[PDB]
């Protein structure tokens, strides 16, 4: 049956033109692609695993589109936040994310990135308790820093192997946004001190002082000397004789770029995520410095102060992952991220004048163009709509689905000619 | 305020914040009030100091640039805008300004060219963009001509640019080319609707008539150009009456009448003669519309006398026969002429009626009293000043012979409207007017046919109804839209006159009858469909349409009052229930059921006398004038249950449809019961098949006969039931004749 | 062909201003050539000057700055 | 039911992929080895709803228990549905009483038979279901023998 696909997308358009909000179209496009992603994936010829991934990718694209256009377009402007110098850093961070839409967009994108991150299954047969080295005798101190104070030869091999299992799992969870799960794992796996480390992630708020969040909070929380925390963690991240995943974790937390042993396995998404995290971290800490909410004592160490632009991060990550970068829906992903989107529409339009070779593309661009001009009348050049629908329609003909051509017609007087 | 009010506030904040930094950070808010007190050498230094501490504020920098603009210091003003623009790129209007100022001061530097390119991509093909393109060139005749031509290639519908082409032709005194383009451009439907273009058309033609070149060249094409002048006059008259004031409209009439008098003498049997015929009608129609405009503002005694006078004018117009279309050289020309004919009969038609509904056979009196030549002098009197020579005025010399004095037939009126939908480029003004004119009549207009005449091959319903992307726009969406526009418009005008007839206003005189929101949508979807949008503005137009789709389909956060939904539901049921084909029946019934399914939850809350959650900036204004009452709830629930049954029948659930239809003894349920009982009989009626089954088959045909008879019996007895018929009475009788002969 | 800071500086020389300034300062931070470029920018600013905005823009070289103040 | 009522608030926060507040010197060591995942949440909510229904049945809210049991087609819900349908039949099955009521009483015993048969049919087919039985398989068959001889 699967050669139903176009129906689903077409179907969604029917429902929209007929209850005369348009963001639902895309939401459905997403779900549609995802549903199809499942079909080709389950039981299939190993020629299908490929086009299955191109559907999952499809789906992620629709999601990213929804998220960003929702934020950008459903922008109806709220009330400005008035801080005082007595206010906590927590509030200033919030203010920053409110006022600077460019940067919040980075947040949105990171959220999307996390959403679609793979995490291993929870490690089984985890041991009763930590470094259980203790049994061999030779841990004179039971604290994480003991084998750092003096040769790592202290820790049993099996203990290191388990610490590896743990820190890797925690790392995957952190990259996926699963911070609560990471704290649960830390707690329950007898890694209290690491847990505690994960608690430093929050900026300080006090509901009593920072009135404008006396709703979200009933109790002070987060840590006041955060610039310190951050250097402390970063330095910890640079100290070798720690497991590469642990160092990786601290790198991510300090707004830094994890060690080579770990980073070598990160893909376009993972890598891009890492570097947006860096942009973000740097930008916040700079925002705080420009408002004298950082205390000089805490500038223990040099961290880089110069934030990249999303443009440049993308360019670098691209050159670091050319194969992946060049994949045609991931180009759209980037195009959406930079807003250069009608830009790319008109572009792939002129590539019809090695876009015909891949099937999803011509469809996707067309439905995207439709969505765009629905949500933002004017968005895509009238001509480009004409050209796109023209060509896709002729494929509806080549597929023998003339049945559902009128729906796509509802965008030109050129429709007359059908 | 004064000088004291602002300079005394100096000591107000000086005593609240005395440090230099905060003293200078208040400079912008100090300068905020000196700009209001007309102090520009002072306001300049106040803002300039705030700029000394707040050097990254795009607002302050622009404010100084706007202040240097009042000082006319271009070099200083431009630089200020630049800083605000480089700080904040979203300030598009400043990119135009910079480009606007750079081209006005000096073009020698390429910087003025650069900023003009950006200004173009921020405002695709805006009216100002070309203006700047011409300014930059100014700093030679052949050079200007090429710009306009290259500009007209991609922008043929721009009023200003085409005007400039005529002006360039006129500057080189090659007027023959000026009219030539003027003639070939009178085929453009958009330009024909432009007031300023038609004004240019009237002049460039007259100039050619008097021009030495017109006589020397030949007297063969003289008639051809002369036709366009009359056409231009008609279009110009339609527009001047609506926008311009009483004085200007009347003045245009005199030029029109002079032209008519100068043309009638030649006569003949060609396009010019045929044009004179149709334009003659327009003259009176517009003259009648012109008459009614004056009386509206005036007293009652003048109103009746003027409306009496106008009624005669519209009558004269309506009488004028359909022009001889075959007699024109080309297909475009003849189709145009006919289009205007339909417009004349339609507009004058509804006016004739709305004025005749005031009294009984009011029309007869109008003719019997003012058809007398005495009326011709009373018409010339009220319209014009008697001082002008009454000999060369067409109005005073026309032979008013045998006025038909026959009120118009609705069926004829419908085909006039449908044929004239494209008369005024389908402006929502045009349709909302017609829709309102039919709001008082017993027969309803073929809106679905109007839309088919406008957006050809636009599907009735789009397959991809799931999303609101505006590529899925359907004639139903539009039909659903116009219904609300008219239902909304009527209520708004009803409220207006209540505070202070609404039907009686002619089309030009009345103002915008729809909300600018609604008008913006229609203009957008129109430009989009007809493929006259702008590659840059495509995405904006597309979204503008998308915004309203979810309301036309009663989806998330629809700004729809329950009464308007019900009106949509029933208006589509009865619209669909009268259609012949199944495809159309299904669609219209589907949408009707859809809207019904959205209302009933509201009606149930309203049924227990609770409050409806009012909307947020609705698309169709709410009104308590038509708020649903409990007295009418049970009826809608019943009328809806019919609409459900009808769709069940069309889908195949005959058992449940009949079970429902039979439950309510309604005239409409008979026509449905009958129509579906007849089908079960006719198919099985003549093929070889079990005899017992044949008897059961005949039995259904017997039920059909009975239900049709119940319709006619109850129909002839009461008039209210005649109006409830889902199809015409004669159509019901038509079936019965065939039913019994079977 | 199309570092960015240098391009902004070049564009300014051929001729927002504050952004170009920040870019140039960053480039200088990133030695003799940088100092030369800084001196050139200072000279250009001095030429342009020949109040609050001016003060904002401002915010042997030390001696020059002192003479300016 | 008590412990269930304490977990479900946690599962709901875990259902939306948030963080659980870790403990202070817990009595039973926490482990990420068995940290609950979204893949298993809907199951627990279901398995808990059974435990709710079972207690409702034991307390007397048969109407709500059956309404819940029937909602989920689980092997365990059969044994509960069957066990409670059998009791409504057995008590009313032999005393002098309205004949119409007697027919309704027998009707329940008919449902008992059907649910026990569904248990054995699904049980013999698959081993995973055999382990889900709330009581031993031979015990289910034991009742059925007596159910039908009644």
């Amino acid at each position: 049956y699967q050669t139903e696909r176009f129906t689903k997308f077409s179907d969604t358009l029917k429902e929209f033109k007929i209850e005369q909000d348009p963001f639902n179209i895309i939401r459905e496009f997403r779900s549609a692609a995802g549903q199809l992603a499942l079909d080709l994936a389950n039981s299939g010829d190993e020629s299908n695993v490929i086009s299955s991934k191109d559907w999952e990718l499809e789906a992620r694209f629709w999601h990213l589109v929804e998220l960003l256009l929702v934020f950008r377009n459903a922008d109806l402007d709220l009330d400005e936040m008035e801080l005082h110098p007595y206010n906590s850093r927590g509030l200033f961070e919030k203010k920053l994310m409110q006022d600077n839409k460019q940067l919040y967009q980075i947040w949105i994108v990171m959220v999307w990135l996390k959403e679609n991150t793979y995490v291993m299954e929870r490690p089984k047969n985890v041991p009763t308790s930590k470094w259980l080295s203790i049994t061999s005798g030779g841990l004179k101190s039971c604290d994480l820093d003991f084998p750092l104070r003096e040769n790592t030869n202290v820790l049993d091999v099996k203990d290191k192997e388990e610490d590896h299992i743990f820190f890797k799992y925690i790392y995957e969870l952190i990259l996926a946004g699963a911070i609560d799960e990471a704290l649960e794992e830390a707690k329950l796996s007898d890694n209290i001190s690491i847990c505690m480390i994960l608690c430093g992630i929050q900026e300080y708020l006090n509901p009593v002082i920072d009135t404008q969040i006396a709703n979200e909070f009933n109790t002070q929380q987060g840590i006041k000397k955060h610039s310190l925390w951050r250097r402390t963690v970063y330095s910890l991240s640079q100290q070798a004789g720690l497991d590469p995943y642990e160092r990786a974790i601290y790198s991510y937390l300090s707004g830094a770029i994890p060690n080579q042993e770990v980073l070598q396995y990160s893909d376009w998404e993972s890598d891009l995520h890492i570097h947006l995290n860096q942009i973000l971290q740097t930008e916040i800490e700079n925002y705080l410095l420009e408002n004298n909410q950082v205390g000089t004592d805490e500038l223990i160490l040099p961290l880089p102060s110069h934030a990249l632009t999303v443009q440049e991060v993308l360019n670098r990550v691209a050159s670091r992952h050319p194969s992946e970068s060049e994949h045609p829906i991931r180009v759209l992903m980037a195009s959406v991220i930079l807003d250069s989107l009608p830009s790319v529409i008109h572009s792939s339009v002129e590539m019809l004048l090695d876009i015909i070779d891949k099937p999803y593309l011509l469809r996707i661009v067309t439905h995207l163009a439709i969505c765009l001009d629905i949500i933002n009348p004017g968005s895509v050049e009238e001509v480009d709509k004409s050209k796109l629908i023209t060509t896709y329609i002729s494929l509806l003909k080549l597929q023998g689905l003339y049945e559902n051509i009128p729906i796509y017609a509802t965008f030109l007087n050129e429709s007359d000619c059908l | 305020r004064s000088k004291a009010d602002v300079e005394r506030y100096i000591a107000s904040v000086q005593g609240s914040t005395p440090s230099p930094r905060q003293k200078s950070m208040k400079g912008f808010y100090f300068a905020k009030l000196y700009y209001e007190a007309k102090e520009y050498d002072l306001a300049k230094k106040y803002i300039c100091t705030y700029i000394n501490v707040q050097e990254r504020d795009p607002k302050a920098h622009r404010f100084l640039g706007l202040l240097y603009e009042l000082e006319e210091n271009t070099d200083k003003a431009v630089e200020c805008y630049r800083r605000s623009v480089e700080l904040n790129p979203t300030q598009k209007d400043l990119v135009l300004k910079i480009a606007e100022l750079l081209c006005k001061n000096d073009v020698t530097d390429g910087r003025a060219k650069y900023w003009l390119e950006r200004a173009a991509k921020l405002f695709p093909g805006s009216p100002a963009i070309y203006k700047l393109k011409e300014q930059l060139l100014d700093c030679g005749w052949n050079k200007l001509f090429d710009l306009i031509q290259s500009e007209l290639y991609v922008r043929p519908d721009d009023v200003h640019v085409n005007i400039r082409l005529v002006e360039v032709y006129r500057s080189t005194k090659r007027l023959k080319d000026a009219v030539a383009h003027c003639h070939e451009a009178e085929r453009n439907i958009a330009l024909r609707s432009s007031l300023e273009w038609n004004s240019c058309v009237v002049q460039t033609l007259k100039e050619y008539l008097e021009s030495l070149q017109c006589l020397e060249s030949d007297k063969s094409d003289w008639r051809a150009t002369n036709t366009d002048l009359l056409l231009a006059y008609a279009n110009l008259m339609l527009l001047t009456l609506s926008t311009r004031d009483v004085q200007e409209s009347r003045e245009l009439l005199q030029s029109f009448d002079s032209a008519l008098q100068s043309v009638k003498s030649l006569g003949g049997n060609d396009e010019l003669s045929a044009t004179f015929l149709e334009m003659k009608g327009h003259f009176y129609m517009h003259a009648g519309s012109l008459l009614l405009k004056m009386g509206q503002h005036s007293s009652n005694v003048q109103w009746r006398a003027l409306s009496e006078l106008a009624a005669l004018c519209y009558l004269i117009a309506f009488q004028v026969p359909r022009p001889k279309i075959k007699l024109i050289k080309g297909e475009a020309g003849q189709n145009l002429l006919e289009m205007m004919a339909c417009d004349r009969l339609s507009q004058s038609g509804h006016m004739l009626l709305n004025l005749s509904r005031g009294k009984q056979d009011f029309l007869k009196e109008i003719v019997e009293t003012f058809a007398n030549k005495s009326g011709q002098s009373a018409l010339y009197d009220a319209l014009f000043s008697s001082q002008s020579p009454k000999d060369t005025s067409f109005l005073g010399s026309d032979d008013i012979g045998n006025i038909d004095v026959r009120e118009p037939e609705l069926e004829d009126l419908t085909r006039y409207d449908v044929g004239a939908i494209r008369a005024h480029n389908g402006s929502l003004q045009h349709l909302t007017w017609l829709g309102l004119q039919w709001n008082s009549l017993p027969a309803l207009p073929g809106i679905r046919k109007w839309l088919k005449q406008l957006f050809h091959h636009l599907p009735h319903e789009t397959s991809r109804l799931e999303t609101n992307a505006p590529e899925s726009i359907c004639i139903l969406d539009l039909e659903v839209f116009l219904l609300g526009v008219v239902y909304t418009s009527h209520l708004q005008l009803k409220e207006k006159c209540n505070s202070h007839q609404p039907l009686c206003l002619p089309l030009p005189v009345c103002k915008q009858l729809c909300t600018e929101r609604q008008k913006s949508w229609w203009d957008a979807v129109c430009t989009l469909i007809h493929r006259k949008a702008v590659p840059g503005n495509v995405a904006k137009l597309r979204l503008l349409v998308q915004h309203e789709i979810n309301t036309l389909r009663a989806q998330e956060k629809h700004g729809l009052q329950p009464a308007l939904l019900v009106h949509w539901a029933e208006c589509l049921q009865k619209t669909g229930s009268g259609l012949n084909s199944f495809y159309d029946q299904r669609e219209y019934m589907g949408r009707s059921v859809h809207y019904w399914k959205k209302v009933l939850p509201l009606l149930k809350i309203i049924k227990k006398k609770n409050s409806i959650p009012e909307p947020i900036d609705p698309l169709f204004k709410h009104f308590h004038s038509v708020d649903i009452q409990a007295s009418e709830i049970v009826e809608y629930e019943e009328d809806a249950h019919i609409t459900f049954a009808i769709l069940d029948a069309v889908n195949g659930n005959i058992e449940d449809a009949v079970t429902a239809f039979e439950s309510i003894k309604s005239v409409v349920s008979y026509w449905n019961l009958a129509l579906i009982f007849h089908r079960k009989a006719e198919d099985i009626e003549n093929d070889a098949l079990s005899p017992e089954e044949q008897e059961e088959c005949k039995n259904y045909l017997r039920k059909t006969r009975d239900y049709l008879i119940k319709i006619i019996d109850d129909s002839d007895s009461n008039l209210s039931v005649v109006k409830k018929l889902p199809v015409p009475l004669e159509s019901v009788k038509e079936m019965l004749n065939s039913v019994m002969q079977e | 062909e199309f570092v960015s800071i240098n391009v902004f500086e070049v564009y300014l020389k051929l001729v927002q201003e504050t952004i170009d300034s920040l870019i140039s300062g960053m480039k200088i931070f990133y030695v003799a050539a940088c100092c030369n470029v800084m001196s050139q920018e200072i000279v250009s600013k001095i030429l342009e000057k020949n109040k609050a905005k001016l003060l904002e823009l401002p915010l042997q070289d030390l001696m020059k700055c002192t003479y300016k103040i």
